[PDB]
């Protein structure tokens, strides 16, 4: 107990993570410190058609460009246009206040650690690891429900335009899909 | 007898005249002979390589405070080590570098064995303001290097480089037993001393198969490092050696699309300052982890992220371009336009590829053999 | 290969020949054709022996009548075995390049302890009793009594050699000492006896100086072997010292006590000829009279016999019959063993010497001892004064005696120290692709104060501090071993005590390990072993010793051992004991040798001998420094061997410690690069 307490005190970030994972019932303290220690002849027909069309070729001047086309191209290339999109998270350094940013970084670190444990468990070569991956998935789901859902609610309340949760969802969805695919393979191997 | 005590050389007898003006043909021949001064190979040395896990051991004793190399040994050594790391990572795509510093009869692993160039350079720059105290310990440094490299795969060439400034080393135990263990571990050890020759370093280099050298000046130091840059020759086929590595595409994000997803970089998350939450970067093909630098092994799934052009840049050595057959212009009964540059063929010799039987002038042949490394006709 | 000298072709095992070796062969051929003596000087211990043996063999092949027997006397047994194996390699090369054998015999001679097969005498460590036990086991009386086949333990190697080994010769095959022992044990013969029987029918033979300089054994080992023969004394820079010690004896309380203890037993055996029985009894009291006399010194080489003929009134003639008595009376008494008997023999030898040789000698008595000067210790030593006495029997019996060593820089003092007529005056300096040695003389230190080892400044604090600073900052530039030589043990211990008193010796300790050479043989051996094992790895070490010590010449500092050799002051022998001064006076009034000149010659000879052992082999390299301004004077630089003079530039003759360290750093940095052959 005394030895365990001093480790948390030296790293408050880990202490905050320890509370966010153990007190919130996401993971057990036993598992917490365990890890720490082409087509048909129509193509030839089209080729012949274009050959005949370009057989009688004459240069043109007016048809090459028009005032409307040039204006549209300039508008597209003007600052703030489609190709010149000037927003690109205008003030993301000051958007989504740093109080949320610190929480986002903590969530990123926690998700990275959990996924690192999951991928270290992968590939599953022994039946012992099968339960461990299921426990990791359960811990991931509990952490998501505990933190990301309030995080999403806070983001929606403040109406932040950045899709910060989207990347976290992408990694979690990828991990879930990989686990489901591996389980499907495991079922197929037993057939 | 002597070569210079015989007859005086008359080099001007080469030129001759038969039509009172044929010297133009002779000078044209001289100009033609002036070209093709290369062996049609940019390197001409080792045509292959092997993955190297190189460990650099740096002395941190009081002898590094000596001012033999301005301003002192430590600063010049660190600068040349930064240059060596840059060049080594440039010429070795999938190699790894670890750094160990010996001080006060102990060894500290300054940087983990990895392929990131920026991390090593940052650590070296941080180490400039270290404190030089105590005496070096070769035994501890070699023990740490062996322990780290003991579990490495056999196909990789395990190499250890020691920069030994002090002439004295404190060994807690016998060192020759450690040398025998290293020999059994097939670990190559090379030492570049600074002051003078030391018996133990020479014995270690001889037994481990490495090379021992002594620095004369900064230029000699740089030459020795450059010599150490080159990879060792590799056998034709050793084992089933392969590696699972990904090729992360550099997908940036734009706010024009609805998939503009900011993400903090894994490398930047460990920094004290606010990590760069850029629009996009390099996404891991396996776990979609975001990284800014390459080549960097993935922190999450352990996959190796490498850039395909870096690997492909050395592919021309595997399939070198055959030398074209030199044929005089008169004897070639065909087109008189170069197939590569469309220029008129006026030189006395025309080069014809053995595969596509095209025509290339001297300049185009040199360009193909030196830079292009591929025959334009064979591509078609 | 086949070197074509002006009138001969000589086969050489090594294809490549250095110019120094060729010039040495030229000079040696000139000397052999000159039919006279000479002196040589070479800088390499190795490579001289092969050239010497090759030229000797070529000369014997060309002129069998001119040269018949060869002697290669050396200092110790390792030199004997290495020259024997070198001769074996040369013979193997000749056999493989020629295809036919030659009737040449080569054997090595040593003490009876070295050549013996009885397991009952090998384990003991008594060199004075092995010969006595060998004589007791087999002798003339043993041979006489063997006719009746007495059932008693005795040596039987001779009893088989005299009937089987005196008929079969050994015309071909050079045999080493181990080879001789193996042949003797397989044939049941004594190696010494077969060596004695085989020297007459032999081509070459090697042994130590003691078998020629000592007259008591040279006559027995070399009487009529060859009137026209060639002898060479390799590594004989200290030939004068061993010649002096050959006719030098010492007397103490132990000798007289042993004599008085054993004379009672001798009389008891006798009572179980008469001209000596009563003669020997009263000789002891004349020399014991000086024991009870408390006088400083008595010198009377001619008048000693006069005084002997007064207390007891004995004629001088019967003394000359003492030595010939040893082989006559003693064998009649059937001495069981020579134990408790050697002092009696040495007293007779001393009496014969003083009766015969008294023209250039001196009798010295000293009532002094180390740390216990006056309790009871009158030591009488009949120290010799002229080195010519031990060298006449070899100059008058040989034709081309050659004296060569690594340090014979003054070629004008050796011909006058001992009666000699050189015709060579030849010196050679080795050359390589790079300068393998960087001698330099360090004068004043960083404080601009001389670091001379002057007697009046031995206790000076400044010079000791400068020496310590030099040894400290020098220890950090030259790695894996530095060999330092001091003037004397007293000065060495007084210097290290002062260094320990200050906080300076710890700085040297944290760089290199310090090892101190002492008088104990076992302690010195273990210190040398641990120094070698510490220099094997990167720890590095310092070996502190004295120039006039058994460790100075007992070991050779080959490459990677002692890259730097430091001379802390000019090593001057102590003027006390009233022995050096007698020799100085004799040389002054006889050979017209200046006292200061001879002292400087001896000091520089010892310094060069102890500094030239760091270069053994062409690939070997080393640093040599002299920490004394007195070396800077030309009178001492000129005494250095020629192969070191040319590398001692005038730029570094009085440079301070810092510039000397810089020069050492540059030399070591530039000498580490690869060189080709
Ligand atoms: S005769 Fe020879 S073997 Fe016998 S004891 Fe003497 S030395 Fe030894
Ligand atoms: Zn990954
Ligand atoms: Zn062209
Ligand atoms: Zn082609």
């Amino acid at each position: 107990l005394e030895e365990k307490n001093r480790m948390l005190q030296e790293d408050p970030v880990l202490f905050q993570l320890y509370k966010d994972l153990v007190v919130s019932q996401v993971i057990s303290a036993e598992e917490f410190w365990a890890n720490r220690l082409a087509t048909s002849q129509d193509i030839i027909n089209s080729f012949q058609s274009i050959r005949q069309e370009m057989e009688a070729y004459t240069p043109k001047l007016t048809q090459v460009l028009s005032s409307s086309a040039a204006s549209s191209t300039i508008t597209a290339l003007s600052p703030g246009g489609a190709l010149m999109q000037g927003g690109t998270q205008q003030a993301i350094n000051q958007m989504v206040p740093n109080d949320i940013q610190s929480e986002l970084k903590h969530l990123y670190v926690a998700v990275g650690e959990l996924l690192r444990h999951f991928w270290s468990c992968f590939p599953v070569n022994t039946p012992f690891l099968e339960e461990k991956v299921v426990k990791m998935k359960s811990n991931l789901e509990r952490f998501q429900v505990t933190k990301l859902c309030p995080f999403q609610e806070k983001i929606r309340r403040q109406y932040l335009s950045t899709n910060l949760v989207s990347h976290i969802e992408e990694m979690l969805q990828t991990a879930y899909n990989k686990l489901h695919t591996w389980q499907s393979r495991r079922l197929m191997k037993k057939t | 007898t002597k070569r210079w005590e015989g007859g005086y050389e008359r080099t001007w007898e080469i030129l001759k005249e038969d039509e009172s003006g044929s010297l133009k043909a002779t000078i044209e021949d001289i100009l033609f002979k002036a070209k093709r001064k290369r062996v049609f190979e940019h390197h001409g040395q080792v045509r292959l390589g092997m993955m190297r896990h190189l460990y650099v051991v740096v002395d941190g004793s009081r002898t590094m405070e000596d001012q033999d190399l301005k301003p002192n040994r430590l600063t010049c050594t660190l600068k040349l080590l930064e240059y060596f790391v840059e060049e080594y990572f440039d010429q070795n795509p999938i190699s790894q570098i670890g750094i160990i510093v010996t001080k006060s009869k102990r060894a500290e692993k300054l940087t983990e064995l990895s392929g990131n160039p920026r991390k090593h350079i940052t650590s070296l720059k941080k180490a400039v303001d270290m404190t030089c105290h105590g005496e070096p310990s070769l035994y501890n440094s070699l023990s740490i290097a062996m322990q780290t490299l003991k579990h490495m795969p056999g196909h990789t060439s395990r190499e250890v480089l020691i920069i030994f400034s002090s002439l004295t080393t404190c060994d807690p135990s016998n060192i020759y037993d450690l040398i025998k263990t290293l020999k059994a571990a097939k670990i190559r050890v090379s030492v570049i001393g600074l002051s003078a020759e030391v018996r133990v370093c020479t014995v270690l280099a001889r037994e481990t198969g490495g090379t021992y050298h002594v620095i004369l000046d900064e230029s000699h130091y740089k030459e020795l490092l450059t010599h150490h840059v080159s990879p060792p020759p590799a056998s034709s086929s050793s084992e089933c050696s392969l590696i699972r590595m990904g090729f992360p595409q550099h997908t940036i994000a734009s706010l024009s699309d609805q998939d503009a997803k900011p993400s903090f970089s894994m490398a930047h998350l460990d920094g004290n300052t606010e990590p760069g939450l850029t629009l996009g970067g390099y996404f891991c093909p396996q776990c979609r982890a975001k990284y800014c630098e390459l080549p960097v092994e993935c922190k999450i799934c352990g996959l190796t992220l490498v850039s395909a052009p870096h690997l492909a840049r050395s592919y021309h050595h595997l399939f070198p371009l055959d030398a074209f057959q030199e044929i005089p212009l008169e004897e070639y009964n065909g087109e008189r336009f170069c197939y590569g540059c469309q220029g008129e063929l006026k030189d006395q010799h025309v080069y014809v590829c053995a595969v596509c039987q095209n025509v290339f002038c001297v300049d185009c042949d040199v360009f193909v053999h030196d830079s292009l490394h591929c025959c334009p006709g064979c591509i078609h | 290969m086949k070197l074509n000298v002006d009138g001969l072709l000589v086969y050489f095992p090594y294809d490549y020949i250095y110019p120094e070796q060729f010039s040495y062969m030229r000079e040696l051929k000139r000397t052999l054709d000159a039919k006279g003596h000479g002196v040589l000087e070479m800088p390499s211990g190795t490579g001289k022996t092969v050239s010497l043996l090759a030229l000797i063999m070529a000369y014997q092949r060309a002129y069998p009548l001119e040269v018949t027997k060869l002697i290669y006397c050396s200092r110790t047994v390792p030199e004997i075995e290495k020259v024997i194996e070198e001769l074996r390699k040369l013979l193997n090369f000749y056999e493989k390049q020629e295809g036919e054998k030659l009737p040449f015999l080569g054997l090595a001679l040593s003490s009876r302890k070295n050549l013996c097969i009885h397991p009952e005498v090998t384990p003991l460590r008594f060199g004075k009793d092995v010969d006595g036990k060998c004589h007791s086991l087999t002798a003339s009386y043993v041979r006489a009594q063997y006719q009746h086949d007495t059932s008693l333990p005795h040596c039987r190697f001779y009893e088989e050699f005299d009937a089987h080994g005196r008929e079969v010769p050994l015309p071909a095959g050079i045999y080493n000492l181990d080879d001789l022992k193996a042949l003797g044990r397989r044939q049941g013969w004594c190696p010494y006896f077969l060596a004695r029987y085989s020297i007459l029918h032999a081509n070459v033979v090697v042994y130590s100086y003691h078998y020629l300089l000592d007259p008591k054994i040279a006559d027995l080992v070399s009487k009529e072997l060859a009137r026209k023969a060639v002898v060479v004394f390799d590594e004989a820079h200290n030939i004068d010292n061993v010649c002096i010690d050959s006719m030098s004896v010492n007397l103490t309380r132990r000798t007289l006590d042993r004599c008085q203890g054993n004379l009672e037993t001798l009389q008891k055996t006798v009572l179980r000829a008469e001209h000596f029985l009563g003669f020997l009894r009263r000789l002891l009291e004349y020399v014991k009279w000086r024991l009870r006399v408390q006088h400083v010194v008595q010198e009377s080489p001619p008048a000693f016999l006069s005084g002997l003929a007064q207390r007891v009134c004995i004629q001088r003639k019967p003394l000359r019959f003492c030595a010939e008595r040893l082989r006559s009376l003693l064998h009649t008494l059937e001495i069981t063993d020579l134990a408790d008997f050697s002092p009696l023999t040495l007293l007779a030898n001393f009496a014969t010497l003083v009766s015969t040789y008294a023209k250039g000698f001196t009798i010295i008595i000293e009532p002094f001892d180390d740390r216990t000067p006056t309790i009871a210790n009158p030591i009488l030593h009949f120290s010799c004064m002229d080195a010519s006495l031990a060298i006449k029997p070899v100059f008058e019996r040989f034709q081309s005696v050659i004296i060569t060593s690594g340090t014979l820089s003054p070629l004008d003092i050796y011909p006058k120290i001992l009666d000699f007529h050189p015709v060579t005056m030849a010196t050679f300096t080795m050359t390589l692709a790079r300068v393998c040695l960087c001698p330099m003389i360090i004068g004043r230190g960083n404080d601009q104060v001389a670091i001379s080892s002057k007697f009046e400044t031995r206790e000076d604090i400044a010079v000791i501090r400068n020496y310590g600073n030099l040894l400290l900052e020098m220890s950090a530039v030259v790695p894996d071993g530095i060999v330092a030589f001091f003037t004397s043990y007293q000065y060495m211990e007084s210097t290290v005590a002062s260094w320990y008193e200050q906080g300076i010796l710890e700085n040297i300790q944290r760089n290199k390990l310090l090892f101190i050479e002492t008088q104990d043989g076992a302690e010195t051996s273990v210190a040398l072993e641990k120094y070698q094992e510490a220099c094997e790895n990167g720890r590095g070490a310092i070996l502190l010793s004295v120039a006039r010590g058994k460790v100075s010449e007992g070991i050779d500092f080959v490459h990677h051992y002692g890259r730097a050799v430091i001379m802390f002051g000019v090593p001057y022998v102590y003027t006390q004991s009233r022995i050096l001064k007698a020799r100085l006076e004799y040389l002054r009034d006889q050979f017209q040798i200046r006292e200061n000149d001879f002292l400087t010659f001896d000091a520089m000879r010892h310094a060069a001998q102890c500094v030239g052992r760091a270069i053994r082999g062409k690939t070997d390299y080393g640093l040599m420094v002299f920490a004394d301004k007195r070396f800077a004077r030309g009178d001492k630089r000129g005494k250095l061997p020629r192969w070191i003079q040319e590398h001692l530039t005038d730029a570094n003759l009085n440079l301070t410690v810092d510039e000397g360290v810089q020069v050492a750093k540059y030399f070591l940095r530039q000498m580490a690069q690869p060189f080709h052959r």
